[PDB]
């Protein structure tokens, strides 16, 4: 049911945390088959608390490990 | 093995591996993931006009 | 099945996908003509499926009755 | 435009483009290009392996291995 | 063990038939089953094995 | 000379190595000791057979007549009946490859010889009853399984003999369902009359039930032959496959889907249409259709086989298609896996309903843990004779500890308690064996959880006697003598 | 294919060394192979000191390079 | 061939190490048709620290080596 | 397709470098079909010759082909 | 696929492959090892219902 609770998580913003380390929240829009979803309002830290700003970003599913 | 879900003919940078990153207006998608860049700016700008990205190395590309 | 060889002397000698030879010594037949020949035989066989009717009837028992 | 067309005029004009290594900097092609497979295998024919450059010949290189060709 | 071995007179019969000489089984408490249709549904080009084959020919009941 | 052996005077070649018995010897998680019972000829001799013929590759079934491995007596081959219970030690594989000891305990199915199986059932932990699909329940299966309740061992099932429903009956298929049906539900009607406990309920969807025919090298359970069409295909997922082939289910093509109510009118049951027909199908392409269309359907099911092959009679040519098509036996061995315990985890219930001390005394649970260190409780039961006749060999289970050759050791009869010490008498052991039905295998140390025969014991032994350490003795108790049947 | 039964002959009538791609260096006898490289080897001194192992199995992704 | 023994050799305590460094030694309970494996009992050691107990632990295809016991014949699985 | 390349690299020296560093140049014995490679007569660096080795399918980053 | 019926209710600490840890009761898990766990507390921080992909688990152990 993990497919379903990510289907029915859009619309709203989560953070989630990279495979190297980093953290980022954003508000999805679309959903890829291997998880490469493309958000906006994206508050990347950029692994160190340095908070930036992006939107419409598409990051893959191999950068982004799990959500946080 | 399938494009992305992004679709394109606008300028946006693109972070890829290992902290390389590219800026410039996309061409298209590939079932790889590999893009083509046209002005592609590096943000770490040299430009080769026409620039192929494997999406092995593609990590997060930013509008 | 067994009509054309039915009545000789040696029945399918000349064949060779049914004896092995003029020496005659082994032959493989089909399931066909072997129920045709079953249905043949019907007077000079059984009508018993297995050895209970030779319950203290058979040799063992005539053996031991000897 | 796809990236197979532009592999395909890439392989075609065979020009010296530079092409880094899967996040890895350090080695950098920059030569002739000879030919490309489907799964985006490539052999070169005496390009430039720069760290320092060495051109030898025939290089064969990996689909995935390419990380940023222009 | 005895041979219960029922001998077919006419040939219009199937060779796979309930004979009359056979006492009727008449079946008369819930079974594991799983949920109606909650998954599990069989894939393209699965079959059972012999479905072509028929079931009876006339050389079966003579064998 | 005195020829009352039926002895092999080798080993065969058994296709794995002794020395991977005796690493599988030591680990009593995947050993089963199972009773093989049932009523008079239903097909349990020629299930060990089967497996034995599995297992061994140079041994073969004659064409003509049945080979008996078992029946070792030659009373037994003049009567054509099971005598004496007899013991085989086996390694065989499961579904998924995973190698298991197995201790199977051959039975005799006369019930004046019952008494024999309840020896058996002293010894094992597991219970495989063997029914003919003809003949259905009868007096001494009702018997063993009310026997089987009150010893309160695992009970599965397997329906021996359906070739008879197709070659000698000539059912229709749906009938055959029906009389299958039949038989488990008046056997789950018959241990829920006996059994208190309604936990274990009998059916094919759990596991329970095996059907199988072992005169033509027939075995299979539902996950078994899920698996042949894994196999053959390898997309679907065999488990639900299992859990969706018996009981009602029907199959709808144009939705792919198993529904609970039959789409249309003379639709046949998931159990019909993918199992019993395609059985059926084969059987008739065989002995009909033995030259016409038998390579066209081999061909359809993957089997290749030679020239002279073909030129075989139909009884061992059926069985070798059968052979080809199901493999080995993995089905029996997955029941007795997921349905019969091990005796580290069984051994509880066992030292409660045997041992006169109980489970609450401290050697209760020193037995309880299925330790092969610490105390050396065996139970020995059985008693086999040797080929001249001369001397006998005890033969039993050890619950606790190792048994060594030449070893000191003290044997405890049935009059034995903490006051009265007549009974206690020592011996040594002269020799170990793992018993295969025809030979012996000469070991020396022998874990907890598993058979073995004892020489040189058999002076102060009557019928059944408890097995202890000399020194380093305790207050140990007796087990209970055997409550029989009749 | 015949390459790889002559490694396995001469991995059971020698020792083979198989260097993985995280710098271990293990010789034994290396018993089985499989369609993802995973080797299967029996009584194996991997050296990273040799540290003497009875049966090591290894899958096919950490390999790196082998020789008899 | 390889990933049958390693389902045949699924009852004895057997030593698993990761990729990151992890070892756990301990009894497998199930292991299924990828590396993906359960064990118990398991003593794992930390990445150069002390050991710890763990009653279950499941491992994708994270582990690098496994240390299978000594209960293996020549034609066991051969 | 690399297949034929990997069919014409038979009994022919040929280098590859490995993604930590080690260079082995020798005669090719036998190719995979997914780039995993034997050699024969090779000489390594990252080392020696030691003769015929094998490696596996991607641990090369780039194989300079002599 | 397999692991999930053992642990559908427990509560189980998992590590993730940025060397994470975290602690939570799991709810389903996916064909390709995708689990779903509520009340997935970071060790400092709560998270509550979280989704790890197959690659992200490095390891995993069972808390409750
Ligand atoms: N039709 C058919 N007959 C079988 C099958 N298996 C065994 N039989 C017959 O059943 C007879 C009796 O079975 P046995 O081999 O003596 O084994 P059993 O049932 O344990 O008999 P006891 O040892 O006396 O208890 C055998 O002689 C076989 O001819 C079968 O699968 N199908
Ligand atoms: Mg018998």
């Amino acid at each position: 049911v993990p497919i379903k609770v990510l289907h029915e998580a859009e619309g709203h913003i989560v953070t989630c945390e990279t495979n190297t380390g980093e953290v980022y929240r954003g508000k999805l829009i679309e959903a890829e088959d291997n998880m490469n979803c493309q958000m906006s309002n994206i508050t990347v830290t950029y692994r160190d608390g340095r908070v930036a700003q992006l939107e419409q970003v598409y990051i893959r599913g191999s950068k982004i490990r799990f959500l946080i | 093995a399938h494009p992305p879900e992004l679709k394109m003919d606008k300028k946006l940078s693109l972070k890829l591996n290992g902290g390389r990153h590219v800026q410039g207006i996309l061409r298209g998608f590939d079932p790889f993931m590999n893009l083509v860049i046209d002005e592609c700016v590096e943000m770490a700008q040299n430009n080769i006009g026409m620039v192929v990205i494997r999406g092995n190395s593609i990590i997060m590309l930013e509008a | 099945p067994v009509l054309d060889w039915f009545y000789d002397h040696q029945p399918l000698r000349d064949s060779r996908k049914y004896v092995n030879g003029s020496t005659y010594q082994r032959w493989q037949f089909t399931l066909p003509m072997m129920s045709t020949l079953y249905r043949l035989a019907n007077q000079l066989l059984t009508d018993l499926v297995d050895d209970n009717y030779f319950y203290l009837f058979d040799l063992k028992a005539f053996f031991t009755s000897k | 435009v796809q990236p197979i067309n532009l592999i395909f005029r890439y392989l075609q004009n065979r020009s010296r483009i530079q092409v880094w290594l899967y996040e890895q900097v350090n080695m950098r092609i920059e030569g002739c290009i000879i030919g490309f497979d489907e799964y985006m295998n490539l052999v070169l024919d005496d390009a430039e392996e720069i760290h320092s450059r060495k051109q030898l010949g025939r290089i064969m290189l990996k689909g995935d291995n390419i990380t940023l060709l222009q | 063990p005895n041979v219960v071995f029922i001998k077919t007179e006419d040939p219009d019969l199937p060779a796979f038939y309930f004979d009359p000489l056979i006492n009727p089984i008449s079946h008369r408490s819930q079974e594991p089953l799983p949920d109606d249709d909650e998954e599990f549904e069989l894939p393209e080009f699965v079959e059972p094995f012999l479905k072509d084959t028929p079931l009876y020919t006339d050389n079966t009941a003579n064998g | 000379t005195k020829k009352f052996t039926l002895m092999e005077q080798t080993l065969p070649v058994t296709v794995y190595e002794m020395d991977f018995l005796a690493d599988l010897m030591d680990n009593s998680e995947l050993i089963r000791n199972v009773t093989l019972c049932g009523h008079l000829h239903h097909g349990k001799t020629c299930f060990v057979d089967c497996l034995i013929e599995q297992t061994h590759p140079e041994i073969r079934k004659r064409y003509d007549q049945d080979l008996c491995y078992t029946d070792i007596l030659f009373t037994e081959q003049e009567r054509g009946v099971g005598i004496k219970s007899t013991p085989v030690t086996v390694v065989l594989p499961d579904t998924k490859g995973k190698s298991y000891l197995f201790n199977i305990m051959d039975t005799p199915g006369h019930v004046n010889f019952s008494d024999e199986v309840t020896a058996g059932l002293r010894i094992s932990d597991g219970v495989v009853l063997f029914i003919d699909a003809a003949e259905g329940v009868m007096l001494n299966t009702e018997r063993l399984i009310k026997h089987a309740v009150q010893e309160r061992l695992a009970v599965t099932v397997c329906i021996n003999k359906i070739d008879r429903l197709i070659l000698e009956l000539k059912l229709p298929p749906t009938d055959a369902y029906y009389k299958l049906r039949h038989i488990v539900d008046e056997v789950n009607g018959l241990i829920s009359m006996y059994s208190t406990d309604e936990n274990l309920i009998l059916s094919p969807l759990l596991g329970n039930v095996c059907f199988s025919s072992s005169q033509y090298s027939i075995c299979f359970t539902l996950g078994s032959f899920a698996k042949i069409y894994a196999d053959t295909f390898g997309d679907i997922n065999y488990q639900e496959f299992a859990k969706r082939l018996w009981g009602d289910i029907y199959f709808n093509p144009k939705t792919r889907k198993f529904t609970k109510k039959a789409p249309t009118s003379s639709s046949q049951r998931s159990f019909v249409e993918f199992i019993l027909e395609p059985l059926y199908k084969i059987l008739a392409q065989v002995v009909g259709d033995v030259d016409t269309s038998l390579p066209r359907t081999l061909d359809e099911l993957g089997i290749h086989l030679t020239k002279e092959e073909l030129k075989l009679n139909i009884r061992p040519l059926l069985r070798l298609v059968c052979k080809k098509f199901f493999g080995e036996f993995t089905g029996f061995v997955d029941m007795c896996v997921q349905h019969i315990p091990s005796p580290k985890v069984g051994a509880k219930p066992k030292i409660e309903h045997t041992y006169t001390g109980g489970v609450d005394s401290d050697l209760g649970e020193a037995m309880s843990d299925c330790d092969p260190d610490g105390p050396l409780m065996c139970h020995t039961t059985k008693m086999y004779s040797t080929d001249d006749g001369v001397q006998f060999h005890a033969f039993g289970r050890v619950l606790s500890g190792t048994i060594h050759a030449g070893q000191p050791v003290k044997v405890l009869g049935e009059n034995y308690t903490l006051e009265d010490e007549e009974d206690s008498q020592i011996c040594t052991v002269g020799r170990l064996w793992i018993s295969v039905a025809r030979y012996h295998i000469e070991v020396n140390r022998v874990p907890a959880g598993n058979w073995v025969l004892i020489e040189g014991v058999d002076q102060p032994i009557v019928k059944t006697a408890t097995i202890t350490e000399p020194r380093g003795n305790e207050e140990a108790q007796i087990f209970r003598p055997l409550k029989f049947n009749t | 294919g015949p390459l790889s039964v002559l490694t396995q002959s001469v991995k059971n009538n020698t020792q083979v060394l198989i260097n993985c791609r995280n710098n271990k260096k293990l010789l034994g006898r290396v018993k089985a192979f499989d369609r993802h490289c995973n080797m299967v080897l029996e009584n194996v001194k991997e050296m990273w000191k040799d540290r003497y192992i009875s049966k090591m199995f290894l899958r096919g992704d950490s390999v790196i390079v082998v020789l008899r | 061939k390889l990933v049958r023994f390693l389902m045949k050799l699924s009852h004895e305590t057997v030593t698993i190490e990761l990729k990151n460094g992890t070892q756990v030694h301990g009894t497998i309970t199930g292991v299924d048709v990828s590396m993906n494996t359960h064990l118990k009992a398991v003593k794992m050691t930390l990445k150069n620290r002390e050991p710890v107990q763990l009653e279950t632990l499941s491992i994708g295809n994270n582990i690098r080596y496994f240390i299978l016991p000594d209960s293996l014949p020549l034609d066991t699985l051969l | 397709n690399p297949k034929p390349f990997l069919n014409g690299l038979t009994g022919k020296p040929v280098m590859v470098k490995l993604k930590w560093g080690m260079e082995y140049k020798g005669y090719l014995v036998s190719v995979d079909g997914y780039m995993n490679m034997q050699l024969a007569n090779t000489e390594e660096y990252i080392s020696g010759h030691l003769g015929e080795v094998l490696i596996r399918c991607n641990n090369v980053l780039y194989i300079r082909g002599v | 696929s397999s692991k999930m019926l053992q642990h559908i209710d427990y509560r189980m600490r998992c590590i993730l492959q940025d060397g994470r840890i975290f602690i939570g009761t799991f709810k389903a898990f996916d064909k390709h090892m995708n689990l779903i766990l509520c009340d997935c507390d970071e060790f400092k921080r709560v998270l509550g219902l979280v989704l790890l992909r197959g690659e992200n688990l490095v390891s995993m152990t069972v808390e409750g």
